[PDB]
């Protein structure tokens, strides 16, 4: 809140500008970043109430129904294992969407295999 | 350990953001590393000559942060791409690829 | 008033292991949950510590050096120990610290007096012999009290910038013989604006009278020397654990 | 946007175009409750000062000092302040200060300063390179001064080695100049090692006695004693204060704090090496400093060739501290929000974008 | 005068890491080229034309 | 050699550590990428005779 310091600040120029474009095109990277992984599909799938997959069990990669996350116990398991002018930018898509997201490439995978990359 | 690259990166996002804040305890050649001591303590034209000497430390630990977030920003983009193209390639298809 | 003790049995000190002892709190900030590297005089770990023992009949009141600092530690029941001696002539010539804990108060005194060969206290079963006079004083503090083997008295005694910091910790233990293996950082007790040079030390001793008998106590004397300790800060802003950073390659 | 952009067409999108930050409102002083002066009389108004070889030093501590009184007063011709400002002496708390007073001349004035070289400094008094004080120096020729000659005041003059920085040396031995023993004796090739200034009255300026009064001011962590006499005000939480906690100065909010500390701790601080934590020093009560509610502001708008609406977002700062909407991502000021889903046309964060149709979110 | 050098040696090891912090991402990048080569020419059949 | 110059290193701070830390990184991610190109199998095959 130093006045007195941002006045000799000024004398270096358009450094703090360049900082904070730097910063930002990182932090714009990170969101299209996620877009470019997770968001290939712009439909939603999801799987049958019935799980019929001809002996084929996917309870550990499908989301579950119990939990108020929505969460696979496989994706719960990964997000349990993994631990001054400073701000941090929340992320585009959340945890809850991006979960969404798998969830619907597990459901196009498994109830239409690879056509539904291709078109309809 | 199975999943030490997401650790890996949150520990050097981490590090780097600590070390970053830490720098500012560094008073660079100065008497004391608090602008507020310097203020309080000293006339504005050897406070002036404390600050710019503050400023110079403050702004090469930045700048030098800044250009290990850049190096960082590339290779997790390149990660991100591996990752986009895995995604497109095996996901969403069969891969005729080996390994 | 003075008074010669001639019924003293030769015998070397002995020395023993230091462990993990001596840790003090470095500074008046609190600090919470952190690993704080500090660089300072403190005792190495698993050091030679000096020992000396009050067992009848041994009595030992020894001329030892300061140097840069001195961790005291006291094996101790049934209250003999006393107090301390600071100084660098010991006489009227230089002017000397008194630290006494008697069945009161602590007093401290910065004054030149003219010690005797073997300052001592005595309780009968009512006697204090060690000055004989004191003519320049400057300092003055009065206290409070600061005080099988059942009580663990631990100190660290500095110098530095004319400043006497005493730091102290209390622990209650049920070993016989010799120091406890464990972790115990220690607070500081005093900080005395005393402004003097300090270069030997005496352990001042109670007596026991019905010619005299000295009670089972057991003390131990360590140098302080100036290295770096990482010290953990729990979420109570208690330190409960160090390393030495020059002990090892472990450590290091 | 316009002006942060260098064009007056803005596209559709987000812009960072400045930085929010509360401004503080009040100003709170804590002191500790001491009322009795310290004796700066006594160390300035004494009657006879002593030798520059003994010179006199005076420990104060546990006082209200005030310095202006010194600094106003027309009377010392020299009042240098070395590593603090003088007038600033009012406004700061320190733990301990020495006071050294002795008598010197005019021409060895200039000696009494870190990195300097004389006798005075290499052989009577002796000032650290880290030195944070003032030197005061007034003439004296009425009282240390007589016709016929004062000898009363004494200087060393001769000594083997330089003085460390404030070692004080009364010790009178013979100097061994020579080969030869002195054995207690002056004479030949061996000199007594304190000498005479000699002060009468009609002596030069230079020449001259000067009683000097060196103020040393312990800066070290401690507990802090003497204190300028600013006027303690009452204590108010839970707001963005600019505050003075026994001399040190920050800009925060006060509040409680679950932080047990031990009985000699005063500050408290943190992984990040700053205070966050500070007792009181009037109530021994332990203040959490939570610095106050900051972020960027970011405008969000459509192409101008659209429209000129704007809303503003405060990154990471709560609705009521700055068509008003809280997100994850901040304070979403100028768009209405709806509770229809659609595609993400201006990203804003935490799940939420921004789209025109006004300005929806 | 050491201060001088100091500062001036300082930034010349600055400059020497961060470029071969540059060289050692472009070499990186060539190393999983090579290891992409590796596994797909080697260790098998590639329809991958070029 | 100089203990005054390494005294006036010392004001600048943990600049040398940096330095080291970025070289090590370097440093592992060779033999990192030699193991990524070189080593991917588990069985030392021969030829016949
Ligand atoms: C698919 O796998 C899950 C998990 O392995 C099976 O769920 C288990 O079912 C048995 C018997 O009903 C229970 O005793 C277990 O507690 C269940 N475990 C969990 C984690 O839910 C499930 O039965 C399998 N088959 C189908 C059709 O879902
Ligand atoms: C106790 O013993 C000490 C040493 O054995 C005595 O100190 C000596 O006393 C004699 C007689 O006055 C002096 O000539 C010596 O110079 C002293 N020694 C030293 C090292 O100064 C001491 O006097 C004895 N105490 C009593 C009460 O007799
Ligand atoms: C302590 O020192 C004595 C002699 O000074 C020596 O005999 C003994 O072995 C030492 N003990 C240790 C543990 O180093
Ligand atoms: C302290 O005392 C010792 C011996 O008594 C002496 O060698 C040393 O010079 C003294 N130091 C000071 C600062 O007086
Ligand atoms: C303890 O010492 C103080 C001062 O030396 C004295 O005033 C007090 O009476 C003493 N108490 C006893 C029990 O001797
Ligand atoms: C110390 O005491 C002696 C005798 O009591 C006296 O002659 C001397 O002047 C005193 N010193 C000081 C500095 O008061
Ligand atoms: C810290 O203090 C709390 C009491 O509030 C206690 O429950 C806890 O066990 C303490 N932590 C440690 C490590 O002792
Ligand atoms: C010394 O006495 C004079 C009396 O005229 C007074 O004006 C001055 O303030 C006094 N100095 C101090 C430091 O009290
Ligand atoms: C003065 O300060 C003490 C703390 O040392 C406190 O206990 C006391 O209540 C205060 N008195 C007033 C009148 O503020």
């Amino acid at each position: 809140d130093s006045t007195e310091c941002s006045n000799l600040l000024l004398q270096y120029g358009s450094f703090c500008t360049q900082l904070n474009r730097a910063l930002t095109g990182i932090a714009v990277e990170q969101d299209k970043n996620t877009q470019e992984v997770f968001a290939q599909v712009k439909q939603i799938y999801k799987t049958p109430p019935i799980k019929d997959f001809g002996g084929f069990n996917f309870s550990q990669i499908l989301p579950d129904p119990s939990k108020p996350s929505k969460r696979s116990p496989i994706e719960d398991l990964l997000f349990n294992k993994v631990t001054n002018g400073l701000t941090v930018l929340p992320p585009l898509l959340t945890d809850e969407m991006i979960a969404q997201y798998t969830s619907a490439l597990l459901a196009g995978t498994i109830t239409s295999g690879w056509t539904f990359g291709a078109g309809p | 350990s199975a999943l030490g690259k997401l650790q890996d990166v949150v520990n050097q996002n981490a590090q780097a953001l600590n070390t970053l804040v830490k720098q500012l305890s560094s008073n660079f050649g100065a008497i004391s590393s608090v602008l507020n001591d310097i203020l309080s303590r000293l006339d504005p034209p050897e406070a002036e000559v404390q600050i710019d000497r503050l400023i110079t430390g403050r702004l090469q630990s930045l700048q030098t942060y800044v250009t290990q977030q850049l190096i960082r920003a590339a290779e997790i983009r390149a990660s991100a791409n591996l990752a986009a193209t895995k995604m497109s390639e095996c996901v969403l298809g069969q891969s005729k690829r080996v390994d | 008033q003075c008074v010669n003790l001639t019924t003293r049995t030769q015998l070397p000190p002995a020395y023993t292991n230091s462990f993990t002892r001596g840790v003090y709190y470095p500074d008046k900030v609190f600090r919470s949950s952190v690993l704080h590297s500090t660089q300072d005089l403190f005792l190495p770990f698993f050091s030679n510590v000096t020992w000396f023992h009050a067992i009848h009949k041994r009595f030992d009141n020894p001329v030892l050096p300061f140097n840069d600092g001195v961790y005291f530690a006291s094996t101790e029941k049934s209250n003999i120990i006393r107090g301390w001696i600071f100084g660098t002539t010991l006489d009227s010539k230089t002017q000397s610290l008194l630290i006494v804990n008697n069945a009161t108060n602590v007093v401290i005194k910065v004054c030149e007096f003219q010690f005797c060969n073997d300052p001592f206290l005595g309780v009968y079963y009512s006697e204090f012999r060690v000055y004989s006079s004191a003519n320049n004083c400057t300092f003055e503090y009065v206290s409070q009290p600061f005080l099988n083997f059942k009580n663990l008295r631990e100190f660290v005694f500095k110098n530095i910038d004319g400043y006497f910091k005493i730091y102290s910790k209390h622990t209650p233990i049920n070993l016989v013989r010799d120091l406890p293996q464990g972790f115990s950082a220690l607070e500081p007790l005093v900080d005395l604006p005393i402004g003097i040079n300090i270069t030997r030390f005496q352990t001042l001793l109670a007596l026991h009278r019905s010619g005299w008998t000295a009670g089972a106590a057991a003390y131990y004397v360590g140098y302080l020397q100036p290295r770096t300790f990482l010290l953990k800060y729990n979420e109570n802003g208690t330190i409960t654990d160090a390393v030495d950073c020059a002990l090892d390659p472990l450590s290091e | 946007t316009k002006c942060t952009l260098k064009s007056f067409t803005v596209e559709k999108g987000i812009y960072q175009t400045s930085n929010f930050r509360v401004q503080p409102t009040e100003s709170i002083v804590r002191f500790p409750n001491i009322t009795n002066l310290c004796p700066f009389g006594e160390v300035f108004n004494a009657t006879r000062f002593a030798s520059v070889y003994a010179w006199n030093r005076k420990r104060i501590s546990n006082c209200v000092a005030d310095y202006s009184v010194l600094y106003n007063s027309a009377s010392f011709s020299t009042f240098k302040c070395y590593g603090v400002s003088p007038t600033k002496l009012n406004d700061l708390c320190f733990t301990n200060v020495y006071a050294d007073s002795f008598v010197i001349r005019g021409d060895e004035v200039r000696q009494i300063a870190p990195g300097q070289t004389g006798k005075i400094a290499d052989y009577n008094y002796k000032l650290p390179d880290d030195f944070t004080g003032c030197v005061i120096a007034w003439n004296s020729n009425n009282l240390d001064s007589k016709v016929g000659g004062n000898y009363n005041y004494r200087y060393r003059l001769f000594r083997k080695s330089n003085l460390k920085p404030f070692e004080r040396d009364i010790s009178t031995e013979i100097y061994q100049a020579g080969s030869t023993p002195c054995n207690g004796v002056q004479g030949f090739n061996c000199y007594f090692p304190l000498q005479s200034y000699g002060f009468q009255p009609t002596n030069g300026v230079g020449y001259q006695p000067y009683r000097v009064v060196v103020l040393s001011f312990e800066l070290l962590h401690a507990p802090a004693t003497v204190c300028g006499p600013k006027k303690s005000t009452n204590l108010v939480k839970n707001k963005c204060v600019n505050f003075n906690f026994n001399g040190l100065t920050g800009t925060g909010v006060l509040t409680e704090s679950n932080k047990k500390f031990l009985p000699f701790q005063q500050f408290g601080r943190d992984i990040a090496d700053t205070t966050d934590a500070v007792r009181d020093p009037q109530t021994l009560e332990i203040l959490d400093i939570t610095p106050c509610s900051f972020g960027g502001v970011s405008v969000i708008t459509p192409g101008t060739n659209t429209s000129n609406q704007v809303a503003v977002l405060y990154q990471g700062v709560n609705c009521t501290e700055v068509n008003v909407f809280q997100t994850r991502a901040g304070c979403l000021i100028g768009a209405e929000h709806v509770n229809n889903s659609y595609e993400c046309d201006i990203p804003i964060g935490a799940g939420i974008c921004a789209s025109y149709q006004s300005i929806i979110a």
